[PDB]
């Protein structure tokens, strides 16, 4: 258990995936051109998770860029972490997805799947000893979507015990693109029900919400929503990145969120939401409020079956731990009981860029229902008038795909009503 | 990559046509002999202008275009005009003898003796494109080539481009500068042909244009030269996401996939603003809002009808020029907060937005103001479906007594055409007021 392979898919799986690099690598003292910089020693010793070392003391990220037209991929390339991916690992195509699950999953995709994979190997290949994978893509569009499981699938049929992880942006028609998001949605989710075992579920509604109530800004952008995403990727991913005790790798970190395997999406949450002295009682009370949560779900509207909290900074750990129990005692409804002990914490002293100290929340809710069941609600007020499907139709797809999709993710809704009252 | 190819046929295809061309040259910096200074990749490139221009290796920006028409006197001004060094001779395509206002003539006895060269020239700018999209055909309604020889292109390109992309620019007829008596017969019968091969379709009623420069522009008595100005800004501002790149720039396809809920239900209602006079814009700026606020006036619309008394089933707005998301948002906030925007109950009632950040510009002796913003909406409202019936009514009073279809049946067509066209016709409409009929 030590080397992920990380793949980004499509616009959206792109640019939060180009993020994210930035990101851990400042925090691990990687340079744009893959030098290490940093001071301290805690910076490489799991660096090896995410990165391969080349020639030199480089360091490269080990990435695999995926998308069906090059435009995004142009400017990650151009971005100013650009450099530091390995230039073999852009495979792409140049006819686009149009927004069309059935182009990413069934036809344009199917046609560029097999080189992913030629890279995918390769990269699996070097690995002392691969966890698994870890995917950066949205459900909404064509490529990140359609072509994005298809990936999924193809990797579980050559890697079928290993670990499959990803982020997963939800669509809202707060944050839309086209009317299709739903049916984009749907169909993936169904996919991502059988074929991951951890999805972090990032929903661009409550992206945008933070931005607008919380953050004060009047008119976010992509950018300000994946400021959010980025900040939330690497808070999710310390544990893996780290020395530590918890969750230090994909398995391990399953094995505490997941106690049935379908229910595997994850609401996260962050504090303090950022667009100057933060103390652990105020990061412990915002890393639990339904505001600062990613996935727009009322918390207080299920039960939690298991929680993962992470503290970043230097702080009192004795203090942390006083806090942790204190939320845990003080509304014990909402953690179901049949779980015992079922919240998890880590602390790990480096703390994000810019902050003296953070937390990050990743919570298996019942709640996260809700937010299956508004995709639910768009999905059919659509199907049942057989809107839009032409597109998919004309792909080779029928109906009863649709019907089979919708079915499935509305059995996962009752899934976890099942836990919420037992 | 991503090229699209122009077929502009008959004479209002063309004439449009050039005005079209003349407009993308100035936007790009294309002189009239096709250099472009700006441009500094020589013989080729990928930029996104070379989606509708190709370069040869002295320089020459020239369009991916076709003109054909059946007689050869409208043509013949672009081969001997200004800006006839612009296109190699082999786009512009003429046959002898014209329609005669006459669908089977253009569809059938005088079109057919020049369809195979057509698409040969079509498949000599097909092979110099590394990622052909789709074709843009312009073409009127009402004219014996226009309808039929459109009709009988449409179908030859199914058959050799599969399900390539294609989109028209259709002119609709208006008595105020119609031609011929039989404009409803052709018009219903290209309509009919055409319907199943044609992925999206801009009507552009002459009647809306023609009242749009009587009225906003102050002309008295607007000739096809008028007209044809306004129809170009509109179909530069449609094109535009395709010619320019830009961080908020939307891409035509990405607005169909919203627009298109059904195969046959594929007729946006364009609406342009702001149409409007040098002598009224001079010290008056039209703010965001004040283009957004105009694109609800029906007045303004490129095809007469009354989107208050039917229901949206999607709504597009495409800003060029000064325009940033948040004046855009504000704007549309207000409209909603007072507006008659009824959408279907199974569509989503967000309206999507594009932005592209380069200004629209006009031809030198023109009648429009040059202003620093503009937008075009596109909305999918079952509005559009009266300009259908008022079609199919005036096709009825004169099929009934069987008027003029003599001239038809002389060219080869039967009676079983008609009438086929005709129940096509029938069921559009009737599939129009279906979609609008609320979920059970
Ligand atoms: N907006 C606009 N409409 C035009 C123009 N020229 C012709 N029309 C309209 O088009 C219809 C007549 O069809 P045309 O395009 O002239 O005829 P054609 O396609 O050349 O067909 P034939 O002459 O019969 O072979 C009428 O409704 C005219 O008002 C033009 O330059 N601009
Ligand atoms: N948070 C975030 N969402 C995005 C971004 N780009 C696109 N989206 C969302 O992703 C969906 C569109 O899919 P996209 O990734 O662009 O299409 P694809 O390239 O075919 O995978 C919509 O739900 C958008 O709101 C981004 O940079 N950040
Ligand atoms: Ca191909
Ligand atoms: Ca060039
Ligand atoms: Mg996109
Ligand atoms: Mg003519």
């Amino acid at each position: 258990m030590r080397e992920i392979v990380h793949i980004q898919a499509g616009q959206c799986g792109n640019q939060i995936g180009a993020k994210f690099w930035e990101v851990i690598s400042d925090e691990h003292g990687i340079d744009p051109t893959g030098s290490y910089h940093g001071d301290s020693d805690l910076q490489l010793e799991r660096i090896n998770v995410y990165y391969n070392e080349a020639t030199g003391n480089k360091y490269v990220p080990r990435a695999i860029l995926v998308d069906l037209e090059p435009g995004t991929m142009d400017s990650v390339r151009s971005g100013p972490f650009g450099q530091i991916f390995r230039p073999d690992n852009f495979v792409f195509g140049q006819s686009g997805a149009g927004n069309n699950w059935a182009k990413g999953h069934y036809t344009e995709g199917a046609e560029l799947v097999d080189s992913v994979l030629d890279v995918v190997r390769k990269e699996s290949e070097s690995c002392d000893c691969l966890q698994g994978f870890q995917l950066t893509h949205s459900l909404g569009g064509g490529t990140g979507s359609g072509m994005g499981t298809l990936l999924i699938s193809k990797i579980r049929e050559e890697y079928p015990d290993r670990i499959m992880n990803t982020f997963s942006v939800m669509p809202s028609p707060k944050v839309s693109d086209t009317v299709v998001e739903p049916y984009n949605a749907t169909l993936s989710v169904h996919q991502l029900v059988e074929n991951t075992d951890e999805t972090y579920c990032i929903d661009n509604e409550a992206l945008y919400d933070i931005c607008f109530r919380t953050l004060k800004l009047t008119t976010p952008t992509y950018g300000d929503l994946n400021h959010l995403v980025s900040a939330t990727m690497s808070g999710v991913t310390t544990c893996l990145r780290f020395p530590g005790q918890l969750n230090a790798d994909l398995r391990k970190l399953a094995v505490n969120m997941v106690p049935f395997p379908r229910l595997h999406f994850f609401m996260p949450g962050f504090a303090p939401l950022t667009s100057r002295a933060l103390t652990v009682p105020e990061l412990t009370q915002q890393m639990f409020d339904s505001k600062n949560m990613m996935a727009a779900c009322d918390p207080r509207h299920g039960r939690y079956l298991t929680v993962a909290a992470i503290f970043r900074g230097r702080m009192s750990m004795k203090e942390v731990d006083e806090q942790m129990l204190n939320v845990q005692n003080k509304n014990s409804s909402y953690f179901v009981e049949w779980i015992p002990n079922n919240v998890k914490t880590a602390v790990c002293d480096i703390p994000p860029r810019g902050l003296k100290m953070s937390a990050t929340f990743i919570g298996n809710s019942t709640a996260i229902q809700e937010l299956f069941k508004r995709i639910s609600e768009q999905f059919t007020a659509m199907f049942r008038r057989k809107a839009f499907l032409h597109w998919y139709t004309g792909e080779g797809m029928d109906e009863m795909e649709f019907t089979e999709a919708e079915s499935n993710m509305n059995d996962l809704v009752s899934e976890y009503q099942q836990y919420q009252d037992a | 990559m991503r090229e699209c190819i122009s077929i502009h046929v008959g004479q209002a295809g063309v004439q449009i046509g050039n005005a079209c061309w003349e407009l993308y040259c100035l936007e790009h910096g294309i002189q009239p002999d096709g250099q472009m200074p700006s441009d500094k990749t020589i013989g080729g490139g990928d930029d996104s202008f070379n989606t509708f221009f190709s370069e040869t290796g002295a320089g020459k920006h020239v369009p991916r275009a076709v003109f054909v028409d059946l007689e050869p006197t409208v043509i013949d001004e672009v081969r001997t005009g200004t800006y006839r060094q612009l296109f190699h001779p082999e786009q512009l395509i003429t046959g002898k003898e014209d329609a005669a206002n006459n669908y089977a003539r253009g569809h059938y006895t005088i079109g057919k003796e020049i369809i195979d060269l057509v698409l040969d020239r079509i498949r000599k700018l097909a092979d110099q494109c590394t990622g052909l999209q789709g074709f843009l055909v312009f073409h009127s309604f009402g004219g014996g080539t226009g309808s039929g020889f459109t009709s009988l292109l449409m179908e030859r390109l199914s058959v050799d481009y599969g399900k390539k992309s294609k989109l028209e620019f259709s002119i609709y007829p208006a008595p105020q500068v119609s031609t011929a008596v039989v404009e409803p017969y052709n018009s219903i019968l290209t309509t009919h042909t055409t319907l199943e091969h044609s992925d999206c379709a801009f009507m552009v009623d002459n009647e809306a244009i023609y009242d749009i420069c009587r009225r906003n522009l102050d002309i008295e008595r607007p000739t096809y030269t008028n007209l044809n100005r306004l129809i170009s800004q509109i179909v530069s501002s449609i094109t535009a996401s395709l010619r320019f790149d830009g961080a908020l720039n939307v891409d035509l396809t990405e607005f169909q996939t919203n627009l298109v809920p059904y195969p046959r239900i594929h007729f946006p209602l364009a609406t342009y603003a702001p149409v409007i006079s040098a002598e009224k814009a001079y010290h008056e700026q039209l703010s965001v809002a004040e283009i957004t606020n105009a694109c609800f006036e029906p007045a303004n619309q490129m095809v007469k009808c009354d989107p208050r008394h039917g229901k949206y089933m999607a709504c597009c707005l495409l800003y060029r020029g000064d325009v940033v998301p948040k004046d855009v948002n504000a704007a549309i906030a207000t409209i909603k907060t007072k507006r008659s925007i009824q959408f279907v109950d199974w569509c989503p009632t967000g309206f999507k937005v594009g932005i592209n950040y380069q200004p629209p510009t006009v031809v030198p002796g023109g009648d429009l103001a040059k202003v620093q913003r503009a937008v075009c909406m596109l909305s999918n409202t079952t509005a559009i479906a009266e300009a259908w019936a008022r079609l199919d009514h005036k096709f009825d009073l004169m099929y009934a007594k069987r008027a003029f279809v003599h001239w038809y049946v002389g060219e080869g067509m039967e009676e079983g055409e008609f009438s086929e066209a005709r129940e096509d016709m029938a069921a559009l409409e009737k599939d129009y007021e279906e979609v609008g009929v609320d979920s059970v």
